[PDB]
């Protein structure tokens, strides 16, 4: 009955404010109670308050009392989460829910990463093998972006299950992943494979054909 | 305050073949209180299952104190960290959480190697990649005859076959990388007594 969506990732410097909006649709929204959760980088959820859109009604984890501050927007079926004085024990993944008896609905998740450094696009690099059997594993390297997410699709998401996309590690400041996928060679080098790269902070989408040599 | 403590932190079963939510203030003294079981697969949001309010493949067992999911039985698809969540109007929490992990038959590792590719070459670096893919268990270990700018990242267990795939790095500079010439990527896992080994001459 609900559906929830989240906006987008977000880089911001310490010592500002943002405003994270999670979109609703459905129906009966004022009956679903609105909140919100932090989940710092493989760490568990905590909560950080609630809304509820009928009544006005909000109560707040005591740890974000004067940092969080949520509104709802029954005009544009909105719920937003403003948070202040930012740093960097602040950046992880926030969730948006909506609940009631009947059913519940999680946003996608989005990604707040507060630091002052700027924006680093990916560098893509094609991973061909050298010189057997009839799979094929090819990879595909993004190297030293910031801050992350990063969305890895090969061949525009046309192949999938036959993919291993390895989280991004942290080294000298920055991310760098690799994610390898495995085709019949009967299907390689002939058919065209191809890694996509998402790199929505730098507004960035490159693809790299793989090649054989 | 109210404190949630699930046991056991980390678990694991094997297909076909129980955790714990214990509340230090129960979910009876509220009137509209209420406790969650949630599954969060890797890279997902949470997904509800199960509920208790106050006065098919999984159920809640226990007390009004202890909210007890249990799965049964334990599909392949199973794989994720499961939390619990206790709600009422002064405040919501959540558990700690545990970790579920499937048993299955030890799995020889498929290993590639490959080399720095030219657009790599021209910016001035080069990068050595050894995927080492859909392995059991987790444990494995990896290494002209380095161990420095080595960069190594696993997955999270497959939800399909139960796999685990580990990618590694090695990384030079333009010139350090032609002042040597075979790179042979090295991958010690238990089951293969030999240690599968990858190389490239270039
Ligand atoms: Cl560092």
């Amino acid at each position: 009955e609900i559906q929830l969506q989240q906006s987008g990732p977000e880089l911001v410097k310490p010592g500002t404010s943002v405003k994270v909006s999670c979109k609703a649709s459905g129906y009966a929204l004022t009956s679903y109670t609105m909140y919100w959760v932090k989940q710092s980088h493989g760490k568990s959820l905590e909560w950080i308050g609630y809304i509820d859109p009928y009544n006005g009604g909000t109560s707040y984890n005591q740890k974000f009392k004067g940092k969080a501050t949520l509104t709802v927007d029954k005009s544009s079926s909105t719920a937003y989460m403003h948070l202040n004085s930012l740093t960097s024990e602040d950046s992880a993944v926030y969730y948006c829910a909506g609940w009631n008896r009947y059913d519940e609905d999680w946003g996608q998740g989005t990604t707040l990463t507060v630091s002052s450094a700027k924006t680093t696009p990916p560098s893509v690099y094609p991973l061909a093998p050298g010189s057997t059997n009839s799979m094929v594993t090819l990879g595909c390297l993004v190297k030293g972006y910031f801050p992350e997410p990063v969305t890895v699709t090969w061949n525009s998401g046309s192949l999938s299950s036959g993919v291993h996309t390895f989280p991004a590690v942290l080294q000298s400041d920055l991310y760098t992943l690799s994610s390898s996928v495995t085709v019949p060679s009967s299907t390689w080098p002939s058919e065209t494979v191809t890694c996509n790269v998402a790199h929505p902070a730098s507004s960035t989408k490159v693809d790299k054909k793989i090649v054989p040599r | 305050d109210i404190v949630l403590t699930q046991s056991p932190a980390s678990l694991a079963v094997s297909l076909g073949q129980t955790i714990s939510c214990r509340t230090s203030e129960t979910i009876d003294s509220y009137g509209n209180s209420f406790m969650h079981w949630y599954q969060q697969k890797p890279g997902q949001p949470p997904k509800l299952l199960i509920y208790r309010a106050s006065n098919a493949r999984f159920s809640g067992s226990g007390s009004r104190t202890d909210f007890t999911l249990t799965i049964n039985p334990v599909e392949a698809d199973d794989v994720a960290t499961y939390y619990c969540q206790q709600t009422n109007e002064v405040m919501y929490t959540f558990g700690g959480g545990t970790k579920l992990e499937i048993k299955r038959a030890d799995a020889a590792p498929t290993v590639s190697i490959f080399p720095p590719s030219s657009e790599q070459l021209t910016s001035g670096g080069a990068s050595v990649v050894c995927f080492l893919n859909n392995f059991y268990p987790k444990d494995i270990n990896v290494k002209d005859g380095r161990q420095n700018g080595v960069l190594n990242s696993w997955t999270d267990q497959d939800s399909k076959d139960s796999t685990y795939s580990m990618s590694s790095t090695l990384t030079l500079t333009k010139d350090e990388y032609e002042r040597h010439n075979s790179y042979t990527c090295e991958a010690t896992h238990k089951t293969s007594t030999s240690p599968i080994v990858k190389s490239f001459n270039r």
